[PDB]
C-alpha cells in the first residue's frame, strides 16, 4: 500500500469533445497529511519519467506549505516542467476570469500537443471541476450532466463531490459567454 | 506501555483504531481508544482536546462515559466506557428479520434525551450515524465520537480532503448557508429512526447533488410553501427537479400513526420548523414507552 507506489495519472479521453489529446489528473505530488504521505522529489521524478511537459496547480502557496511541498512549483521548475500556477479557493469555484485563463492555455497546450497534466490536492473535486469545465469549453453540444459522467468514469461516482460545483458546471456555459464584455 | 490489555478491535475509523482491553489488574472491561499524532505533526490532534473536553461537561446517562485518558506522547489513548456494540453492527446483524418496534422507540427515545441533554449544553453533536450510536445487552442506547461536537453557532466550511459519508446531512446544509445549528442533530436521526424501521438506509449518499435529489425525489422537491426562503439558499436553484412528495405510504409503513407524524416533522425541511430534542420526547408516539432488552 501507499507512498511507495509509482504516482498514479487518470488520462482522460477529450474525444467525446472531439479532441485527440488525452489530459491528465493526480492528487498532490509528495502529499504529506492525514493517511497521505509521499516523497515530492521521487513522485515529481516519476512525472518527468511519465512524460510531463506542462502541469496546472490549483492549490496555493497556503496549500502548498501546509501539505509540506512548498517548494513543489520549484521541483516542478528545475525538473523541466512549465508549471501554471492558478490557485483555487479550497471548497471554492474559479472566478470566471481565471477559470477562462485555465480554459485556454489548457487548450493550446493540447492544440499544441503537450503532456498536460493537472491538480489540485484530492483530485475529486477542484480539478474534476476544472477538467469538466474543459469539457464545457471544448464542445456546445455537450452536456454538464455529460461531462460530470466523464470524470466520474475517469475518477470513481465521487467525481465532482459538492453541489457548489454541480451548480458551477451547470452555470459555466453562461458565466463564460457573460464574460461577453470584449471590453 | 501501560498496565493493559488489548483483545479485539471493535473499530477503526478515520485515522484512528478503538481497541478492547482489560485493566491489567482487576481487568473490569475497558473500550481504549487510540488517536496519534508522533510529534512533528499538524497542530496537535484536535480531534481529542476539545472532544475530552465536551465529553467531561456532558456527562448524562446516554452519552458514553470516557472512563479516562493516558496522555503519553507517543500516541495519545483514551479510556472508554467499553459497550459491545454500535447500532451500525447490531442494525446490520438484524437487517433480515428487523428490530422490535418497541426496541426501536426504547432506543429512539433515550437518544432523543441524551440529544435534548447536549444540546441544552449549548453543544451540537453533528456526527449522528448509527456507528456513532452505541447499544447494550438490556436495551440502553448511548451517544458516540463527540469527535465532531461544537457549541452552537459554527459555521459550514468546506475543504478538498474534508470528504465525508453525508447519507445524514441535512437540507439546509447540502444547499449551503453559513453555520449550523441543533437542527442538524435531530435530522440525523430522523433517518436513523426510518432506518432502524425499514432496515436500509434512507438516504445513501455519493455527491451531495445525489443526496439531495434522493432526499426532493423521497420528501418533496421543497417550495417555498413548506420551507420560507430556500429559493434565495446560496446553493439553491430552481433548475433542480420537481419531484412531488412520495408519501409516507412507501417510505415507512412498518410504522403507524404516532410514528409517521414525528418522522415527518423529525425531517423537515425549514430547520426553524424542524422538531426540537425536547419537543420530541413529548409526542404521543412515545407515550408507553419502556426499555425492551435487545438479542445479540
Ligand atoms: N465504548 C465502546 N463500546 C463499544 N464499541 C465502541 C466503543 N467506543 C467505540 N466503539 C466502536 O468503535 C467505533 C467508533 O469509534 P470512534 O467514535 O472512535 O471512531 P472514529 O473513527 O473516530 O469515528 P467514526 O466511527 O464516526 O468514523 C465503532 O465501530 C464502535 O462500535
Ligand atoms: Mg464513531
Amino acid at each position: 500500500e501507499d507512498e511507495q507506489t509509482p504516482i498514479h495519472i487518470s488520462w482522460l479521453s477529450l474525444s467525446r469533445v472531439n479532441c485527440s489529446q488525452f489530459l491528465g489528473l493526480c492528487a498532490l505530488p509528495g502529499c504529506k497529511f492525514k493517511d497521505v504521505r509521499r516523497n515530492v522529489q521521487k513522485d515529481t521524478e516519476e512525472l518527468k519519467s511519465c512524460g510531463i511537459q506542462d502541469i496546472f496547480v490549483f492549490c496555493t502557496r497556503g496549500e502548498l506549505s501546509k501539505y509540506r511541498v512548498p517548494n513543489l512549483l520549484d521541483l516542478y521548475q528545475q525538473c523541466g516542467i512549465i508549471t501554471h500556477h492558478h490557485p483555487i479557493a479550497d471548497g471554492g469555484t474559479p472566478d470566471i476570469a481565471s477559470c477562462c485563463e485555465i480554459m485556454e492555455e489548457l487548450t493550446t497546450c493540447l492544440k499544441n500537443y503537450r503532456k498536460t497534466l493537472i491538480h489540485s490536492y484530492g483530485g475529486l473535486g477542484r480539478s474534476c471541476l476544472v477538467a469538466a469545465c474543459l469539457l464545457l469549453y471544448l464542445s456546445d453540444t455537450i452536456s454538464p450532466e455529460q461531462a460530470i459522467d466523464s470524470l466520474r468514469d475517469l475518477r470513481g461516482s465521487g467525481a465532482i463531490q459538492t453541489i457548489k460545483q454541480y451548480n458551477y458546471l451547470h452555470e459555466f456555459r453562461d458565466k463564460l459567454a457573460a464574460h461577453l464584455s470584449s471590453r | 506501555m501501560e498496565n493493559f490489555q488489548k483483545v479485539e478491535k471493535i473499530g477503526e475509523g478515520t485515522y484512528g483504531v478503538v481497541y478492547k482491553a482489560r485493566n491489567k489488574l482487576t481487568g473490569e472491561v475497558v473500550a481504549l481508544k487510540k488517536i496519534r499524532l508522533d510529534t512533528e505533526t499538524e497542530g496537535v490532534p484536535s480531534t481529542a482536546i476539545r472532544e475530552i473536553s465536551l465529553l467531561k461537561e456532558l456527562n448524562h446517562p446516554n452519552i458514553v462515559k470516557l472512563l479516562d485518558v493516558i496522555h503519553t506522547e507517543n500516541k495519545l489513548y483514551l479510556v472508554f466506557e467499553f459497550l459491545h456494540q454500535d447500532l451500525k453492527k447490531f442494525m446490520d446483524a438484524s437487517a433480515l428479520t428487523g428490530i422490535p418496534l418497541p426496541l426501536i422507540k426504547s432506543y429512539l427515545f433515550q437518544l432523543l434525551q441524551g440529544l435534548a441533554f447536549c444540546h441544552s449544553h449549548r453543544v451540537l453533536h453533528r456526527d449522528l450515524k448509527p456507528q456513532n450510536l452505541l447499544i447494550n445487552t438490556e436495551g440502553a442506547i448511548k451517544l458516540a465520537d463527540f469527535g465532531l461536537a461544537r457549541a452552537f453557532g459554527v459555521p459550514v466550511r468546506t475543504y478538498t480532503h474534508e470528504v465525508v459519508t453525508l447519507w445524514y446531512r441535512a437540507p439546509e446544509i447540502l444547499l449551503g448557508c453559513k453555520y449550523y445549528s441543533t437542527a442538524v442533530d435531530i435530522w440525523s436521526l430522523g433517518c436513523i429512526f426510518a432506518e432502524m424501521v425499514t432496515r436500509r438506509a434512507l438516504f445513501p449518499g455519493d455527491s451531495e447533488i445525489d443526496q439531495l435529489f434522493r432526499i426532493f425525489r423521497t420528501l418533496g422537491t421543497p417550495d417555498e410553501v413548506v420551507w420560507p426562503g430556500v429559493t434565495s439558499m446560496p446553493d439553491y436553484k430552481p433548475s433542480f427537479p420537481k419531484w412531488a412528495r412520495q408519501d409516507f405510504s412507501k417510505v415507512v409503513p412498518p410504522l403507524d400513526e404516532d410514528g409517521r407524524s414525528l418522522l415527518s416533522q423529525m425531517l423537515h425541511y425549514d430547520p426553524n420548523k424542524r422538531i426540537s430534542a425536547k419537543a420530541a420526547l413529548a409526542h404521543p408516539f412515545f407515550q408507553d414507552v419502556t426499555k425492551p432488552v435487545p438479542h445479540l
